[PDB]
């Protein structure tokens, strides 16, 4: 009587899509809501999420502050008694097409825990791989798949504060 | 610290807080004024109040009046007190007219029969807090010898 | 038998041993049946067992451990009883503990002989007045008296006068728990109970009381089997441990002029008389015209 | 829009922010109908009214899921006029449910039955063959016999075969002492045993067994009480004063074998107290400033002397002229005998800012939450917090008749926590002459108190909790109160063969029942309509109705919410042919130490055949009855009076959705002895000859005081009672006072009162001599 979230990823490519993984047992509808954090003061965001498995319901107060909800989206699943994992077909969620970070929390229906699942993703077939060192830093831009499109200006370097 | 602007203010909240939980009779309970009395922190409370007015903040003359008159009560009727989960009854009862003494001596306002009469059960002390306390007492309000 | 004979004359993490002297009075007692030595000790063990679950608020898995198995053998023998005695020419014979009150005439040549088959058991509970007053004493329970005015003041007992309205109150304490403590308060002949009981024909404690507040709501904390209102005296039966004192507080009125004793206050459990207090000796009574 | 939510079932809505994460979110318990049952519970059977919401009574009723504590369905069926339904009742019945598809209605035994504490539906609870038990008093000392008598009669006060009643005699502790079998003896029962003098004291009683196993008590206290020798009466005034009037009380004390007390002394005590229960007629109504200061104090000392009629005067200056809130005077008053010992009596005095005042009464219940300020756990009415506190207002006069005002403040004030008292809401408020204002306020959480000012600058608050509640829950101290519908009656008694004409003065239209109820069921089923203002309808008393348990009730609604109002009234039933006249003459005055005679005479007008009527007569010193203030044993009002209301109200009005032995006195010692008299006589039952005549001859030893001669009288329905009271008194009073017991070595002034009740002057010489343990 269970469903979660089962990659932990932070980065789900935007080809071969096929939404954020989640494993079920018995569980036919999932309420899931979506939360963009806010591009201003992020570093703050990721410290106090720590890239977990599941959100408190006391501590969702501080960190949902910084993150605003785009779509509030139910799916529809078939089983009735194997703990199969499946798909979440998000291209059809168009406030989810624009920029930012996300957060994905899902429960079952009518369904009332201290914790419900949740994870931190960013849809996007772009794979960086930067260089630090005493003074500079080099990063180089690609693509996911079969492609290597290494054009990069599009490089937002922030602080702890949360400024570029 | 504190700046001195925001310790001045926190000692104002801290008397108009304490003045609430002064009851009828002058002493003070722990946090209303319907409450039981606490017999040493009457003392205690007193004592801050009185040196409260020494270093230049304001406490209602009645409040002070009300509460050196149950501090007097003290002096004069160990015998009402109930303390009933102390080990040492007349140690506590000692510890309790020893310290009414000192905030009454220092305000010219204890009785020297009573400090006298507190300094024949001297015996029933169980520190030397006390007997200084009633010592400063009886020197203040006229027994050097006994002080 | 040095170290067995030494044992029974010592007396009792901390010490690592997860005991008690209650568990090792227990253990101790098991210890001589098992190996069925000395039985005059083991039933002076039971005995002092029996008053210490007794006087026991709560008892550890240990302790209680102990005591089952120190005592599960006990109750497997019949309750029958016989006994030939001093103040009867029949033999007395039962399935159940049974009472026998007796006189002075009889207590004073009081002998009992077992005509069973089976050790019996007795207890022999005599109470009277003694010849004259005997010193304040303590035992486990504690007890103090003091007398206030309505004013909330200690009264001085010299300026009581006849229709005077006096606070009697009563401290009640003990080193381990009694549950079954008797309070017996006997008066000044010169002062007479407010029977609360007969509300309409008396003066209203709660009323008159207003200045000791705090007794009165230290004395609805109390666990009170029942108080009685009697021509000479005060009677409270109460349960005390050594973290709950107990407070009680009475109304009563200076009557009749004169010079009276004052008894001291007393306090004793009804299974333990072991378990007993007389507060301070006070100054003679009067009451003024 | 929802079509699952339009099938049958009790449904919980839980509400929350599309994307909030909470600790808890509201949630709500519902049912979707527009139908109102009104439910009867009876110690058998339960009949039940269907109707509907809005303009309709839709009285069919098949409907009727009655499910125990299991949850399973019992019984369902229909009956009656346009609809109704008679089912089993049972000890554990929990629920009631109403439509199978269209629509359900939710109704629970298992939350209290609508309080009726406005109506007078009090009265004794044998409604079964009644057992009336009486004595000569209520009040023994240890070592006394008690004296109990008994009559058995049926519920309409007649005779019954000759049957054994079992009697318990129960300790204060529970447990018996005694258990008898009583048989009677010229239909007379009789129970006497001597109370051991180490008994206990405090309240004991006589548990009787008829049969039926549902005991019939007979309290009496067991105290080591001394009966009084003078008599003390401290009058007030019974309209309350204003804050500006001088509280005064008229004093009276004599000494009861008929002499003033002349040169008494009269010690007490004058007591400052807030009145907060100022009108009796509206029992849970709170009146007065729960904020104000100094309501409670300790206003004098009180020492006179009484003058040579026995006469003294209490008075004090008012010290709360300014006062917003109804206070009382309370003067202890102690009238003390030349020995000190006192006869002391309370009496109050109500003190009333203005002539009407507003009231308050929280609609929540009361429950115990520890206060760790106070460190004690006191009972304090608590709501849920985030959840509206509902409030019943009045504006009330002492009578309780509610007068017509307009403009009353009505103010909810939240109080501090851990700066001052901050004001939450404000409102204004009209109410008419006799309307119940219900005012509700949107609360947060902490503590609160709601206070109503009325334009004569009259102040009335509660203070109210806002919070959790973990049990511990005072017995229905949040049921529905229902509005009240003033029922009148043309006739002050009833017979089989008369016919009532009841007039219902609703507050407004509305349909529901008109019935006549007993503790087995009904009697007159249903009338459906009110029209108008009032309704007068007649009411035929049927002749089988033998029993005096009989009620009236009346229900109406109408909408807006279908406000409900409900009215009952005793019916009654007992006739005054069935009382017999007995008449008592004692002499006013007698001696000591001779025999008092009784001369009884027994009628009633037009029959005048008092036939085979026994008397039993008694005399009691005043003194022991005036410690208890006890009532002289009435027959007929026993067998025939105004007994318990046998139905319990349930309704869904008021959740509708708007918007050893002696071993402790051995441990003591041995008690001394007191040989204070007891002066109590109990003579045989006698028979009245042909004319109703006869007498009895009480033999009365060296007594000086009042005594009360009682006397009560029977045959198979017809039941008499008389007092009088005889004083005993020597031509030469010669009384001592002395201590209830010297100890050894104690000294005492003892009092001798020495008195002339003759015309003639007297010369005497006292000579007195001490033997046993006293010396002079
Ligand atoms: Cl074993
Ligand atoms: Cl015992
Ligand atoms: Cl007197």
């Amino acid at each position: 009587p269970s469903v979660g979230f089962a990659s932990r990823g932070s980065l789900l490519p935007g080809k071969v899509v096929e939404g954020l993984p989640v494993m079920a047992l018995n569980v036919n509808n999932v309420d899931v809501n979506f939360f963009r954090v806010k591009p201003e003061s992020l570093p703050a965001f990721i410290s106090q999420w720590e890239y977990r498995n599941s959100l408190a319901n006391w501590q969702s107060d501080k960190l949902l502050q910084m993150a605003d909800l785009v779509y509030t989206g139910r799916f529809d699943l078939n089983p009735a008694r194997t703990r199969e994992k499946l798909l979440l077909p998000l291209g059809d969620i168009k406030p989810l097409q624009q920029a930012g970070v996300y957060l994905a929390v899902m429960n079952q229906a009518g369904r009332y825990d201290y914790s419900n699942p949740a994870t931190l993703f960013t849809l996007s077939d772009i794979g960086v791989s930067a260089h630090r060192y005493h003074n500079r830093l080099d990063i180089f831009t690609q693509s996911l798949e079969n492609g290597a499109a290494q054009q990069g200006i599009e490089v937002s370097l922030l602080n702890e504060k949360g400024q570029t | 610290g504190d700046s001195d602007e925001k310790r001045r203010a926190s000692v104002d909240i801290g008397i108009s807080r304490l003045l609430q939980m002064q009851r009828d009779n002058g002493g003070f309970a722990l946090w209303d004024k319907n409450g039981d009395e606490e017999y040493w922190l009457t003392a205690y409370v007193m004592d801050f109040l009185v040196r409260a007015g020494e270093q230049g903040y304001s406490v209602p003359t009645d409040a002070i009046n009300r509460g050196n008159e149950r501090l007097l009560r003290y002096l004069q009727d160990p015998g009402m007190m109930s303390i009933p989960y102390a080990d040492n009854l007349k140690a506590s009862k000692f510890a309790v007219q020893s310290y009414a003494a000192l905030v009454l001596a220092r305000q010219q306002k204890a009785p020297l029969g009573a400090l006298r009469e507190i300094w024949e059960h001297r015996a029933d002390a169980a520190s030397g807090l006390p007997l200084l306390q009633l010592g400063v007492a009886l020197k203040t309000m006229g027994d050097a010898t006994r002080g | 038998e040095e170290a067995i004979a030494l044992a029974l004359k010592t007396p009792r993490i901390w010490l690592g041993d997860y005991g008690s002297s209650l568990r090792d009075n227990a253990l101790m007692l098991s210890l001589l049946e098992e190996n069925k030595l000395l039985p005059d000790e083991q039933y002076t063990l039971l005995n002092t067992l029996s008053q210490q679950a007794f006087g026991e608020r709560w008892l550890s898995t240990q302790e209680s451990n102990a005591l089952f198995l120190a005592a599960r053998t006990i109750q497997d023998l019949p309750g029958k009883w016989q006994a030939q005695t001093s103040f009867s020419a029949e033999q007395l014979t039962g399935e159940k503990a049974q009472n026998s009150n007796l006189n002075s005439d009889q207590l004073v040549t009081l002998q009992v002989s077992n005509s069973g088959d089976q050790p019996l058991w007795l207890r022999m509970d005599a109470s009277g007045y003694p010849q004259s007053a005997p010193l304040p004493a303590n035992n486990v329970l504690q007890i103090e008296r003091h007398i206030l005015g309505t004013d909330g003041k200690s009264k001085s007992l010299d300026s009581l006068r006849s229709g005077d309205l006096v606070l009697v109150w009563l401290q009640v304490k003990a080193s381990n728990s009694v549950p079954d403590a008797l309070v017996v308060d006997l008066l000044p002949a010169g002062l007479e109970l407010e029977n609360q009981n007969l509300a309409n024909g008396s003066a209203s404690l709660e009323q008159s009381g207003g200045e000791v507040q705090n007794l009165l709501n230290q004395m609805q904390q109390a666990s009170i089997k029942h108080i009685e209102f009697r021509d000479d005296r005060f009677v409270a039966a109460v349960a005390v441990d050594e973290y709950q004192p107990v407070t009680l507080v009475y109304l009563a009125r200076a009557v009749t002029p004169g010079t009276y004793q004052v008894p001291q206050p007393m306090v004793e459990s009804m299974y333990v008389p072991q378990w007993r207090a007389t507060g301070a000796a006070e100054d003679l009574l009067i009451v003024r015209p | 829009d929802i079509k699952p939510l339009q099938q049958a079932g009790v449904y919980l809505a839980v509400m929350n922010q599309a994307g909030r994460y909470d600790y808890s979110n509201p949630a709500t318990l519902f049912t979707l109908s527009d139908i109102g049952v009104s439910a009867h519970r009876y110690h058998n059977r339960l009949d039940i009214f269907t109707q509907s919401l809005e303009n309709g009574a839709a009285q069919q009723g098949i409907e009727v899921s009655l499910l125990n504590e299991k949850g399973q369905t019992l019984t369902q069926a229909t009956s009656d006029a346009q609809g109704h339904v008679q089912l089993e009742n049972d000890k554990n019945a929990a629920l009631l449910l109403a439509r199978k598809d269209g629509q359900t209605t939710l109704l629970d035994l298992k939350l209290p039955a609508l309080d009726l504490a406005e109506f007078n539906i009090a009265g004794a609870p044998g409604y079964s063959k009644q057992f009336f038990m009486f004595g000569p008093r209520d009040l023994y000392r240890p070592g006394e016999t008690v004296i109990l008598n008994g009559l058995l009669r049926d519920a309409d006060g007649k005779a019954l075969p000759n049957q054994p009643i079992k009697l318990d005699v129960i300790k204060p502790d529970g447990q018996v002492l005694r258990s008898v079998v009583s048989q009677p003896e010229n239909g007379l029962y009789h129970f006497t045993w001597p109370l051991d003098s180490n008994a206990a004291t405090g309240m004991w009683h006589i548990r009787a067994n008829t049969g039926d196993n549902q005991y019939r008590m007979w309290d009496f206290h067991v105290e080591d009480f001394m009966p009084e020798r003078m008599a003390l009466n401290l009058t007030g005034e019974k309209t309350p004063l204003t804050p500006k009037d001088e509280v005064k009380f008229s004093v009276v004390g004599y000494y009861l074998y008929g002499a003033p007390a002349n040169g008494n002394t009269l010690q007490g005590q004058l007591f400052l107290r807030p009145l907060r229960e100022a009108v009796s007629a509206l029992p849970g109504f709170e009146f007065g400033d729960i904020a104000a200061e100094n309501l409670s104090r300790t206003l004098d000392e009180v020492q006179l002397t009484l003058d040579d009629k026995g006469r003294g005067e209490v008075s004090t200056e008012s010290q709360w002229k300014e006062t917003h809130s109804p206070l009382q005077v309370i003067f202890q008053g102690s009238l003390l005998e030349s020995g000190g010992r006192p006869v002391t009596r309370r009496a109050e005095q109500a003190i009333w800012p203005a002539d009407a005042l507003p009231g308050i009464r929280p609609q929540f219940a009361s429950k115990s939450v520890y206060d760790y300020r106070t460190d004690s756990t006191v009972k304090q009415p608590i709501v849920d917090e985030g959840s509206n506190a509902a409030f019943d207002i009045v504006y009330s006069d002492a009578q309780g008749v509610k007068k017509a005002v307009s403009g009353l403040q009505v103010r909810l004030i939240r109080e501090r926590r851990d700066q001052k008292d901050l004001i939450e809401n404000e409102q204004t408020l009209d109410l008419k002459a006799d309307e119940t204002g219900k005012v509700s306020f949107p609360v947060e959480w902490g503590a609160y108190r709601l206070e109503v000012k009325a334009p004569n600058e009259a102040v009335s608050s509660v203070r109210f909790w806002a919070g959790y509640s973990w049990q511990d829950n005072s017995d229905g101290s949040g049921a529905v109160r229902p509005d009240r519908v003033t029922l009148k009656l043309d006739k002050a008694s009833y017979r089989p063969g008369d016919t009532i004409k009841l007039h219902i003065a609703a507050p407004t239209a509305g349909k529901g029942y008109a019935m006549v109820e007993s503790s087995e069921g009904p009697l007159w089923w249903q009338e459906i309509d009110v029209r108008a203002q009032g309704l007068d309808l007649t009411i035929p008393v049927d002749k089988t109705w033998n029993r005096h348990d009989l009620y009236l009730s009346t229900l109406v609604v109408r909408p807006g919410t279908p406000k409900r109002a409900v009215g009952v009234l005793h019916l009654p039933l007992g006739d005054e042919n069935r009382r017999l006249d007995l008449a008592l003459e004692t002499p006013a005055k007698m001696r000591p130490n001779q025999p008092l005679t009784v001369k009884i005479k027994a009628s009633t007008k037009n029959g005048e055949k008092p036939k085979q009527v026994n008397v039993l007569v008694s005399a009691v010193d005043s003194g022991v009855l005036n410690i208890t203030d006890y009532v002289t044993p009435d027959p007929w009002q026993a067998f025939f009076g105004q007994k318990r209301y046998g139905a319990d109200i349930y309704d869904i009005y008021g959740q509708v959705i708007e918007g050893g032995d002696g071993d402790e006195l051995k441990r003591g010692g041995k008690p001394p002895v007191n040989h204070v008299n007891i002066v109590v006589q109990q003579a045989l039952p006698v028979t009245l000859n042909e004319q109703g005549e006869g007498s009895v001859t009480l033999p009365i030893g060296d007594f000086n005081g009042e005594l009360r001669v009682m006397a009560q009288a029977w045959t198979a329905d017809d039941f008499g009672s008389n007092e009088s009271k005889v004083i005993v008194a020597a031509p030469v009073i010669a009384e001592l006072n002395m201590p209830r017991f010297m100890a050894s070595g104690d000294t005492s002034r003892l009092t001798l009162d020495i008195t002339n009740l003759t015309d003639k002057p007297q010369k005497l010489n006292v000579a007195l001599t001490a033997s046993g343990l006293l010396e002079l």
